[PDB]
């Protein structure tokens, strides 16, 4: 069909992608419904000539990138959400996820039709609408009763701590202030992990923050490692816009101009991943087989790999002895504790000795001109959710520090990231490590709030969680429905009494009902970026403002303002009861807009008279304002900000550690021991009992829990059910083929998937889409966690049983190769 | 009026097509490259006596690079950012960066003459405000 | 959207009866390729209308909601346009707001039908997943077999439609009925709208008068129309609009006079018996004038007293047909004695003034100046069918009708107005016990319960108690199933059955959509609606039509009769595998490929040689009807019973029943019955004694039923985001509520919630709440009370009302203006 | 081609000439399309002018095209044919009746510099036409 072009004078605002870490820059064009731009280039806002065919690469523009929104005043506007060609992050690229933004904006008839737009209450064994005031009276009423009788230990949360949509500096501050400073509860987990902890404890403790470089570094590297990472699918436009140009030779002249006395061989790439992925396939396509190494490790053997590599580089002297001497502690000890021969490393990991030696030679042997290769070490959930998070990072960082691959351009040892980041919160208010799902399963807590997450789909050991929460919720449902004519006070009492008899009151604060609606008693409508202003940063710390351009559905609210509403409701109740001390805990939420939360949190960190604030913006965050970010555009500024003035704008920081001052007591990077212990017993027990490694993770097309995707007809046609990639010989043995349904099960749970034969999958290994709306992978993940309560989500084994042939999947779903050749 | 005026462009006659040997043609104008193929086994929107002849725009719906037709896998493959589309599933994106399936060229099959004629497009071709410029 | 794609001159056109109400308005479906369009000139589009200039008023019913674009299984896209048939005698080109949405409610992947069931769904491992048809059948048949083997049919429960139109019809009631009654042979079956296997019209049928005994033309020929417990502008819209209003306007006077040259015809008049003043009353007064309309605004539940007072009076005045009584009735003298009630006592009980009672009788029953009795058509619906003792009210009403000879004469009738269309063909119900199914389920009976084309979570009486029990029992099964690991079908059948021995219940839903039932169900099967399948049904004058298939169902959705065949064949195969030949034989006779096969097996076999016992609304001449013959008849179809068929005359049917005074009784006479006046039932009176407001309930013109399609329609959801309750303004002031506040409505039976809707004409201490809705379920406050045949008094409940608060968004976005026209 | 109709810009009057709840009849976007504008006196959704209270509509009923009457007192449009009513204060929402579309809204520009009210488009499809602009 056809597209309505933006008029030359259409309104244009800046929007960062809602979704992944990379934080691609976009423009939103908004104009009245019945107006349209001309085809001539100066008569539309795109500046493109639609009077004749456009050349390739000229535009990213499909109908899915357009919509028509209806504002609260009833006025209808065209919108068009398209990538910004001048943004340095993406240079005009759009992934398939961010490309759907316009479709996932709220409209009454489109993909956002089922957005929450009113408070919802489960009462009298049914979902109904309720008023905001009533919702707040019930929720604040229960929180007050709980604080008064049980203390904060009775009030539980699982809340986002991320950036982008359903996070960001405003939102993490508002929620954090509410949970930690006002309620003061320690009973808080994070959207992606079941305790209040870091993904990167070991690296941070060693002195190296996990976002320590620029995306430009990937362009300057001689070698890139991708460790536990599938970046074409999970950090698409970083891979496309920065990594692949390096592999293609497009950045060679830049390297040579920066470093006139240094050789730059063709760039090479090394993947550490048990599974062969789309990312490996494309790297081989672009660079050739001889420039790519896939270290197809046995699951969970990363620590053995890095200790072998570290041992080898030290034996070869392919280290930076002056750097070690001047800027590190603990090297000699780590050499002893982490000793592992290449033979033993090979035997454990399954990687041939020759491939281990080649990886080390490409990465760490000095170049002919004398300098060490610039090797950027990138890692994500294959080790963060790997076999003992803390230990793997200890082992990896040891190898990086010894080879001076932090602080030089074209280097880094960095997370690839998941969501964007946008953390500003008060300190966590205890010193205990608390496994929240286990406490809920054991019957603790009076009230649980899921806030911008859906652990029904995403917890580890998820089936046990669902079973418990459904049971405890039903106790409350049964008690509430016996009420007749109950006032708020009476109903709060009924609920509290049920929670003394095993019940749990459950609230969800979300864009959509989700699966949580099967258990929740109360749901509150939130707003996403574009319905609200929002700040957050990408995987090179580049902070941008996403600008409001439309209204939220109904009475949906920015999460920081929901937090303020709850706090003010609690304050008012305490004031009414003459409890001045408790009322004072709830001060400081006089917020009318999300910029008020940015001012109160991010911009107050480290300032005179401010309380303790842990912020990714640091003490110079006050230099950032929305107006200054707006002026910076979608290029924003890399944090930390160094300076601001009118003439220069915001000026930031490209790379960390360039002078070798690390984030430790003595300014030195600290080596750590990395013991190799095998798989944890809980995991090994499943592996001993069951046949298949149940690897799990991302698909390029699907975003997270498919909260928008579940409503997208193209998405549902392609992926009607979660899929499991399986080795063809394994499939033959089980008499399955593409589009059959299997049950996947072990001691922890059972789930279901559509079979997806993939040639490159190893016998006895599988890969299932995580987090989905039709067949939840997490049911088979174990309860095992590392010392800081980080789950080994990637570490579980199970059996597979044929259910049968799903005719419609066979007729409608492609089971062709997603790995490009 | 709500509809574009698409030309009726003769492609060839059905018996001249060999199984899995694609034919290149332009439609609905010379700046719009397309492929037709007789797949040899029935599919979806397949025409002809064996309900197996399909056609597509070959411009990738991501950013417009021309795709190549892999006769063996019955897929269209984009070399720019690695999207692939299934010719046997009405252009379904198998994997990649696009937000629209590969546009299908609607074919009339006329038993009386054996002719295959392109008569419309389902989906919006890359790089244009409307399929008919 | 500021434009419509016209159907080309040569677009495909099929016939479709409205999916929804009884009236069964005729429509055409135009279907054409997506990229084609008709011309504006009248001979260049299929409508024959001139779109080169503004069309005059009344020329067309055509909006964007009456169009869509569907995608077939082969991927080809087609425009569709679903518009009323100007030449259909039922509607004469009228479309209600409900049927006008049909094109919008056809399945598309992106529109209002996006969430249609299109695959079997299984709740296992504490989650909804897809499953295969074969696996769903192995589980479902597995559990039914196990239950039959160990407990017998008493373990196997159903609540199934028995109606016509969408989610019903002659093919579908036959398929389901053969399965439940001939194959499974379970008596544990209720109907979509009542909790036992019973008739709405036992008393009338026993007295010899089938409840659809006239033609819609009779409403045009009447002197007087009574609308009893009925809101016909809202609930039978185009019957009211196309037949009643023309009579009140004087448009049919010449027809009356030509048919009956020696008979006076005064201006037509209309009498409503309804405690509540409705939009129908408002419109009648607008059209005819106040002086032609009587609103008998009876006290709730006093119908029987009203009709006994009227009967007493007409007999005392001699405004009866003594020769008809003598020749064609039994029991008159006894009824005069048992039903005696003075006008004063009638007035005291009903609250209706004596002068209005006398006026109603004089308009209706006093002979005209030319000598003949008035032709008074008595129409009734759920205000008495769900009234205070269904059996007794009908006894009282029919007595008045029979004595005044207001059946069998043109312009008369004592008829249901109907709800859904009708389309019943089934084997006899297989026991002789009256079984209150919801009560049995609540008490813990049954192993497996299937909801089939109904949603009793929203529509049962005493619905809260039902939900509470079903959620509890379903959760027992969930808990047990989720402990399984690697269970084969046989193993999981065992796990489930053992949970049902421990209080559990396995729950299946066969439906277009998940519905609220998804909160309890373990298995959901996807069904198809008219247009995705062929379907037959009749309207409220017995006019049978064929609705023609024109598109594919979504995914693997199936016609209900074919789902029944799939189940039967799965059970037959299991029994055959286990060498149980007798049990396998119970499941024979479902070798069906198309829904016409079910029409042939059921409707067309009734009364035929070698056929089993069949209870069919088509009767023994149903075999004369075929799909091809119905197609030839068009949207005018034929009124049942069919009299004859030949090529030259087509199907010939029957306009009015009882025109020779041969009634459906042992002796061919209509039988008078006693009608005791007993007051409100005690269960109801107990709530009235404790609580302040009458909780009347029923239909809204815009909303269809449980809003299964409406809940996905943005215009519907904007207008009615929550169920509303009509309340008297002085009552609102006292409770400090206004339009768009939320209240809780409650009594001993339950609690629910609604948005307040002040309405001037609502009486103090009375209210009216939308029934069946997706946001605030009215039925929570209805009692368990039923009449002798287990018919609920759904209109009989009292409760209290408590303010929750002001819902600001409702105040900003929802009109609380008068729905009653003036 | 282009996706939008070419609507005329039709002057109605100037805002200060309209008296509260006294409707103005006009045709738009052609002489076969009767419309009403009214200054409602209190702000509403799509209302223009200094008090955000001036609205306009097509008066042809969206059921079968009978012209509706404007009830100044209830701020409603009422169809005499099959008794549909539409709420002028809620962007043409059907209160009750047989239509399947709300009453089409005539989009008004209010120009503070001149005080002019100009009709410039229609939201919704007017009865009895294939497109709003014939
Ligand atoms: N398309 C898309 N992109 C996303 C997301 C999404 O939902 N969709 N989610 C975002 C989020 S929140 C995150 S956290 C990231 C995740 O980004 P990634 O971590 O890149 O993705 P995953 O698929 O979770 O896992 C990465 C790889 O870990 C490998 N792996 C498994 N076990 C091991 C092991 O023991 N050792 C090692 N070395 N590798 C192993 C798997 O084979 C897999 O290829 O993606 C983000 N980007
Ligand atoms: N718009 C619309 N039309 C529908 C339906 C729908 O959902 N939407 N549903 C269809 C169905 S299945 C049905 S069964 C019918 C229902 O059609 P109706 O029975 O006409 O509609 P109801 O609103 O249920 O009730 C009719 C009237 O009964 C009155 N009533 C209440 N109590 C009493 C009483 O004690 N005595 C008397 N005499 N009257 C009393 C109420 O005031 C109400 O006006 O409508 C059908 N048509
Ligand atoms: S478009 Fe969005 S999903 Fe990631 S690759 Fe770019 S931020
Ligand atoms: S359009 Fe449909 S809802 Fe009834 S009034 Fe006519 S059958
Ligand atoms: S242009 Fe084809 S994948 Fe980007
Ligand atoms: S033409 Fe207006 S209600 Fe029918
Ligand atoms: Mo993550
Ligand atoms: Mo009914």
């Amino acid at each position: 069909d056809r597209i309505t072009l933006p008029p030359a004078n259409a309104q244009r605002t800046n929007m960062t992608c809602h979704f992944c870490i990379v934080g691609c820059g976009y423009h939103v064009y908004k104009w009245p419904e019945l107006q349209e731009g001309g085809r001539a280039p100066e008569q539309n806002a795109l500046g493109l000539d639609f009077r004749k065919q456009l050349p390739p690469l000229a535009v990213t523009l499909t109908p899915a990138m357009t919509n028509v929104v209806t504002e609260h005043n009833g006025r209808r506007y065209n919108i068009m959400v398209v990538p910004d060609k001048a943004c340095v992050v993406n240079s005009g690229l759009s992934s398939t996820r961010g490309g759907k933004m316009a479709s996932y904006m709220y409209t009454p008839t489109g993909d956002g039709k089922q957005r929450l737009k009113a408070p919802r209450l489960y009462a009298a064994d049914q979902w109904v609408d309720t008023t905001w005031d009533h919702a707040m009276a019930l929720y604040a009423g229960l929180i007050k009763k709980t604080l008064d009788k049980d203390g904060p230990q009775g009030v539980f949360f699982s809340c986002f701590d991320h950036g982008g949509a359903g996070g960001g500096f405003e939102n993490t501050w508002g929620t954090g202030k509410l949970m930690f400073s006002a309620i003061q509860t320690p009973m808080v987990r994070i959207h992606n992990r079941p305790a209040y902890n870091s993904e990167c404890h070991a690296t941070r403790e060693m002195g190296i923050g996990e976002l320590n470089n620029a995306y430009e570094d990937a362009q300057l590297a001689d070698v890139i490692w991708s460790i536990g990472n599938n970046p074409y699918e999970s950090q698409t436009n970083y891979f496309l816009n920065h990594w692949l140009p390096n592999l293609q030779g497009a950045t060679t002249s830049k390297k040579k101009e920066r470093f006139p006395n240094e050789n730059f061989p063709q760039a090479r790439i090394i993947f550490v991943d048990p599974r062969d992925t789309p990312s490996v396939a494309i790297a081989r396509h672009v660079a050739g087989n001889d420039r790519v190494l896939h270290l197809a490790i046995e699951p969970g053997t990363d620590t053995a790999l890095f200790n072998g590599l570290f041992t080898y580089v030290v034996e070869q002297g392919w280290i930076d002895k002056p750097f070690i001497e001047a800027h590190t502690k603990g090297f000699d000890d780590a050499v002893k504790t982490n000793r592992l021969s290449l033979d033993e490393c090979s035997n454990i990991t399954g990687v041939p000795v020759d491939m281990l030696k080649r990886a080390a030679e490409w990465s760490y042997k000095p170049k002919a001109s004398g300098q060490a290769p610039r090797t950027m070490h990138a890692y994500e959930k294959g080790i963060i959710w790997g076999n003992d998070n803390y230990v793997i990072q200890s082992a990896l960082l040891d190898l990086v520090i010894a080879t001076h691959n932090v602080g030089r351009r074209g280097t880094g040892c960095v997370r690839m990231g998941g969501h964007q980041e946008g953390y500003t919160r008060p300190p966590y208010p205890g010193d205990k490590k608390i496994y929240i799902d286990q406490e809920l399963i054991k019957g603790k807590g009076r009230i649980m709030t899921w806030w911008g997450c859906n652990n029904f789909q995403t917890s580890n050991n998820a089936q046990a969680l669902r079973e418990a929460i459904l049971q405890r919720s039903a106790i409350v449902k049964q008690a509430m429905q016996k009420a007749r004519g109950a006032t708020t006070e009476e109903m709060v009492d009924v609920i509290y009494e049920a929670t003394q008899n095993g019940g749990l009151f459950v609230t969800s604060i979300n864009l959509y009902p989700t699966k949580l609606a099967e258990a929740a008693h109360l749901m509150l409508p939130a707003a996403h970026p574009g319905e609200m202003n929002l700040t957050s940063m990408n995987g090179e710390r580049r902070i941008r403002l996403s600008e409001k351009f439309m209204d939220p559905p109904g009475t949906a609210m920015a999460d920081c303002l929901i937090a303020a509403r709850i706090a003010n409701a609690l304050r008012d109740m305490y004031q009414k009861d003459g409890k001045a001390e408790m009322a004072a805990q709830f001060e400081g939420f006089d917020w009318k807009t999300e910029e008020d939360a940015f001012n109160d949190g991010f911009r107050r960190a480290g300032q005179p008279g401010a309380p303790a604030i842990d912020s990714q913006g640091g003490s110079t965050g006050h230099l950032v304002t929305y107006d200054r970010l707006r002026k910076s555009g979608n290029n924003g500024v890399q944090l930390p900000v160094v300076s601001w003035d009118e003439s220069k704008g915001l000026v930031g920081t490209e790379m960390l550690y360039t002078e070798g001052k690390f984030d430790t007591d003595d300014g030195k990077a600290h080596f750590k021991p990395a013991p190799w212990n095998g798989l944890p017993a809980t995991v090994q027990q499943q592996k001993d009992k069951y046949r298949f490694w149940l690897n799990n993770g991302r698909n390029n097309e699907v975003w997270q829990t498919a909260y928008h995707d579940q409503y997208n007809s193209l998405m549902q046609e392609r992926y009607p059910m979660a899929y499991i990639e399986m080795n063809p010989d394994d499939c033959k043995q089980l008499d399955v083929t593409g589009g059959d349904i299997v049950e996947v099960y072990n001691d922890f749970g059972s789930t279901f998937a559509m079979v997806y034969p993939v040639a490159e999958i190893k016998r006895g290994q599988t890969f299932m889409l995580f987090g989905y709306v039709n067949g939840i992978q997490g049911d088979v993940t174990t309860d095992w966690t590392d010392r800081n309560i980080i789950p080994y989500y990637k570490g579980t084994w199970g059996d597979i049983r044929k259910v049968g042939s799903m005719e419609e999947f066979k007729r409608t779903v492609s089971f062709k190769s997603r790995r490009f050749a | 009026r709500t509809t574009l005026q698409y030309p009726a462009t003769q492609v060839s006659v059905a018996k001249n097509l060999k199984a899995n040997e694609p034919v290149s043609f332009t439609y609905p104008d010379t700046s719009s490259p397309c492929v037709a193929v007789k797949l040899g086994s029935p599919v979806p929107g397949g025409v002809g006596p064996n309900n197996d002849i399909v056609a597509y725009s070959v411009l990738c719906t991501h950013m417009g690079c021309p795709t190549s037709y892999d006769k063996s896998s019955k897929t269209f493959k984009c070399p720019c950012h690695f999207t692939e589309f299934d010719a046997e599933k009405a252009g379904q994106m198998i994997c990649g960066q696009a937000t629209e399936n590969l546009p299908r060229v609607l074919l009339r099959y006329d038993e009386a003459s054996d002719a295959l004629t392109a008569v419309g497009v389902d989906g919006l071709i890359y790089g244009r405000q409307a399929n008919v410029i």
